[PDB]
């Protein structure tokens, strides 16, 4: 009787449907799901690479929700098909970076909150800010030579109730942005040996998740 | 007197990226390493844990006319199974749309279930005439063309009515097939004996032919919808899948 | 104590006369007038007509729901012009009129924010209900409130809260003769409303 | 039933999406504007000099 | 036999500043790693832990003056509502008064309460007159101007006698805002649509004119006092907050 | 009815006041507080850096916590301010200095209290002190491969029963030191590379705070 | 399957002289790892700890 319904009804709608005969199909044989979203995104994704030409220069980007910005600037693969699900974001993130290439290189991250005095996203020049300003906000200071990668959870720190990945216009610029993280280098002194980052973002299990929405349309998703 | 010693095992000081456990933080920049309370306040109440959310929910995945010159026994409308099927397009702006089914299941290697097919018709109460939904299992690339209709009763079919107050028929697809998962071919390149995407094709004749006045039109169209039950997944990757034409 | 506030040293008892009567006779026998009178009722919002010479997919109406409920027009203008900051629920009506003798659908959903990019097929996401020639000429729609601040902010709000968007479903046809259009209206009201702010400054 | 009233044949059930959300933490702290925190406050009337 | 092994994870050796649990000291210096007793005895039993010492305190913001030529409904001083804002200033030595809720929020990014506000009027017994302090919720770029006296009794307000034996008004800001918490803008350098400081501007009418026989002064000073309650912050950093003129 | 009071009168100086009618403001919705003293000053600050030009040389700085001595001698940015707050401290700090650029040196850093016989603050020069001196004060031997950074925590060792901030003239010079600390490097041979020190200082558990005080005038706070 | 992980802190491998705890032995020449009894028998019962 379930093969037939009403779906301009919505209370109809919510049936069971059933065709034809059928059995329970059992159980699912390894014990782990992959379908619940905080193991799915539990696995990292990329996010971004960027290369120093020169000693003590300084490097900044945003880490930005918006569906407008198109790589190699923004969100590339799958962190870009993942945050355009879902209208709504808060709660931390665990950051991974990843560091190659030359060896001997002392360097300062931190963590700079939205709208907070801070370097122009994606540029690199030299640091303008005070070496007084830096510290206070927070920073880990990493050497290449010991470990060359780095796990750290960016905190939430927004005067904002959540974040969005879906805005136009005078909204996008302000709301659809998470924070900014910075790296500067120090010792780099010989040119050669080619010192690069990769960054990797995590999702953590306090970030919530609101109201799905559609997926993004096949032209949307792009690759670096 | 200290005595403390540990030896250090191989694999050291190497980044996993595979599951959520070797990717937490050691750190934080957090300061006083504070904890975040949840706060459903503004979300209104809905939170999201789990890929259901999307996959129950039906969505457009083509759209067929239906004619009165089609006579009985005309195939009109060949679909295979698989979550990854959609034709649809758009004009303004160029784009592809894609069902909400496939673009969870655009990100996975595998997985098992019941893909259910909702067929809307639109037509008046004036119309009359029924339909055959046809299921054929097997794999893709069979040859489902030359099929007749007398064949077609053999296999699992449901006998639909345009007229009346219920125009929408659900017609679920029992899983079948001789692996207990399919996979996603269309990332790799050519084809390949034995390795299968979808469990089988999907068939709608015209059982009877489309009967209408003369103040009407004369075709009906009818919207498919797509959705599953009981869908199973596992091993992620990043696809974009391009829109099946024909 | 509400808000004007006098602090005073020379202050005196007021000086009544009788008190408030009740009328055994009432004049009106309507409700007296309040917030959940006027704020909560049903309004009118965009009014458009329903053509064959639209494609699929394409755009019957297009409107941004809080933007055109603020206008001297609607008297839910009388609260909401003096309050700056308000949060609040939604509520939708969309009636038609089709003839039996035509056939097609819409779709009316309820998008937070913007579209944006993501795919026309999926609206049926969305808080959503459809419209057939077959079954019926009416869906309510009932969304709560969702946005990344607090509250909206009337006089220069930061992006539309709920922008809603209506499809054509399928083609719409008619025979030889037959009526080739078809009214649509859309209404809507404000519910569980809450304000905040009073301020001079809107005028 | 408050004065706009829909008569109809055809109707049907709203499709809700959650709830009425209490705030944990308040955006604004004082009381949501009403009849009687609008209509009925003091307003400056005439304002002269006595000479 | 021994057996312990230990993978060492990723982020070897990473000095992190974040939080105080990564800055405590492995190693001392401290002879046999002595710990020290407390000694409350020639502090005055006064310890400070938390900052709301300070905040809790009424400090001068600015002083306006207050004049009988100014007919009715002329605004004398117009004030915004954040703990950064104080326009005292002092010639020897040259300085920067500044309060001490602005000292203590000049180093947080966020914040949100309620600032109290105190007036104290400097009159002799023998002057009369009123004020009026108009709240104007909103953004600090308002335009304020352009308000008459009339229009004004429409927002909170509350009207304060000069004569009498209380010299002060303690005047309490309602927190009202879109968002939970407002922003210190003055590090980043220009505007932005959307991110404040202020909840709003204060406003300083002249109700009635002021009064007086001729052997007194004809004008009033009016300190303004500032202090908040409910006082919350976070995200710290430096920052040397000017003072705002005008 | 609170909107009115005497502040001129300090009994009715602690009134609650009220003005307009209000709700309790919910709760704060992270867990931890920041304006606790042991949170804010828990994350740790700057305090100097140096750098040295030849080998062998050693370098000597105090920590001084009056305001009178201007950087990039004396304390810069945060703890200036933090410094300056209260009258009285006393009570361990928490130290911790960074190492960077040149590999393969051997250091000695050891700590010395007020007044006893000590190179001349703020100079680099060549060690004046017997070996025999330094070991007896207690000392870490570091090595700058290995670790680069070194984490210690400062005892209380003085005369006085706390120390101030705030001071003028004679008790300025003597009171508001809190104690030295040295770093020696051996091992230096090659002028190149650059070897390069930066200190961060941090408040513990164990510290005290008296006597509130005014917070400082703009034109107080400098950075270097 | 073998989990177990430390991150190493900083100041790593750094000797400390400060006091005792700091400059106790890590390893022994002592064969066995053996200990020594008190001995008061030749000094007069006179033991100074002070």
């Amino acid at each position: 009787v379930g093969a037939i319904t009403t779906i301009e009804d919505p209370v109809l709608a919510k049936k069971v449907p059933e065709t034809f005969p059928e059995l329970k199909p059992g159980e699912s044989r390894h014990t782990s799901d992959h379908m619940s979203i905080y193991k799915f995104m539990g696995r990292s994704h990329f996010l971004c690479t960027f290369t120093f030409n020169s000693n003590n220069k300084e490097y900044t980007f945003p880490i930005t929700l918006s569906s407008t910005s198109n790589p190699p600037h923004g969100l590339p693969s799958t962190l870009r098909w993942f945050f355009n699900l879902f209208q709504l974001y808060r709660g931390p993130l665990d950051l991974t970076i990843i560091i190659t290439g030359a060896t001997d290189v002392d360097g300062m991250a931190w963590f700079t909150p939205v709208g907070l005095a801070v370097d122009t996203p994606w540029v690199e020049k030299e640091s303008a800010l005070q070496i007084d300003y830096k510290t206070a906000l927070g920073a880990v200071r990493f050497n290449t030579r010991r470990t060359g990668n780095i796990q750290i959870r960016l905190p939430w720190y927004s005067y904002l109730y959540a974040v969005s990945g879906a805005l136009d216009g005078l909204g996008d610029k302000t709301d659809s942005t998470f924070g900014l993280v910075s790296i500067q280098i120090a010792n780099y002194n010989h040119s050669d040996e080619y010192l690069s980052f990769s960054c990797y973002l995590s999702v953590t299990e306090q970030s919530e998740f609101y109201f799905p929405r559609a997926p993004l349309n096949s032209n949307a998703m792009l690759s670096t | 007197m200290m005595r403390n010693e540990t030896r250090v095992s191989t694999t050291e000081n190497v980044v996993n990226l595979s599951n959520y456990e070797d990717a937490r933080a050691k750190m934080s920049f957090a300061l006083d390493q504070e904890d975040w309370k949840s706060d459903p306040s503004q979300g209104g109440g809905i939170k999201i844990t789990h890929f259901t959310t999307w996959t129950s929910i039906p969505t457009l995945a083509a759209q067929f006319p239906f004619n009165a010159s089609d006579s009985v026994g005309q195939q009109i409308k060949v679909i295979p199974v698989d979550p990854y099927f959609f034709q649809m397009t758009n004009t303004n702006p160029d784009q592809k749309c894609i069902t909400a089914l496939a673009s969870i299941c655009q990100m996975f290697c595998f997985w098992r279930g019941d893909l259910v097919f909702d067929f809307q018709v639109f037509p008046t109460k004036y119309h009359s005439g029924r339909l055959l939904f046809c299921f054929v299992p097997g794999n893709e690339l069979i040859d489902v063309t030359g099929i007749t209709l007398k064949q077609a009763t053999t296999a699992p079919c449901a006998v639909m009515d345009i007229a009346g107050v219920q125009s929408t028929l659900r017609f679920r697809v029992p899983w079948i097939s001789d692996t207990p998962y399919r996979v996603n071919r269309y990332t790799k390149e050519a084809h390949q004996k034995g390795e299968y995407t979808a469990i089988g094709k999907l068939i709608v004749y015209c059982y009877n032919r489309l009967t209408s006045p003369s103040n009407v039109a004369h075709h009906v169209r009818v919207n498919v919808y797509l959705s599953a039950i009981n869908l199973e997944c596992f091993a992620p990757l990043y696809h974009a899948m391009d829109v099946t034409t024909q | 104590a509400s808000y004007f506030t006098s602090v005073d040293q020379s202050s005196v008892h007021t000086a009544e006369v009788g008190s408030h009567q009740i009328e055994p006779l009432k004049t009106s026998v309507d409700k007296p007038g309040s917030k959940k009178t006027q704020g909560e009722k049903f309004f009118l919002i965009h009014s458009a007509r329903w053509l064959t010479t639209h494609a699929l997919f394409h755009e019957v109406a297009k409107l941004d729901v809080v933007k055109l409920l603020y206008n001297e027009q609607f008297a839910v203008q009388g609260l909401l012009r003096y309050h700056t900051y308000a949060r609040f629920g939604i509520e939708i009506q969309v009636q038609i009129n089709p003839t039996p003798f035509q056939q097609g659908g819409l779709i009316c959903a309820m998008v937070p924010g913007d579209q944006s990019y993501g795919s026309i097929a999926s609206l049926t996401v969305y808080p959503h209900g459809l419209l057939n020639c077959n079954i019926n000429n009416v869906v309510r729609i009932k969304v709560p409130f969702i946005y990344t601040r607090g509250a909206y902010h009337f006089k220069d709000p930061q992006y539309p809260v709920w922008e809603l968007t209506i499809r054509v479903w399928s083609e719409l046809n008619i025979g030889t003769g037959t009526s080739a259009y078809t009214s649509l209206n859309v209404l809507a009201r404000f519910t569980d409303l809450e304000l905040h702010g009073l301020t001079p400054l809107s005028t």
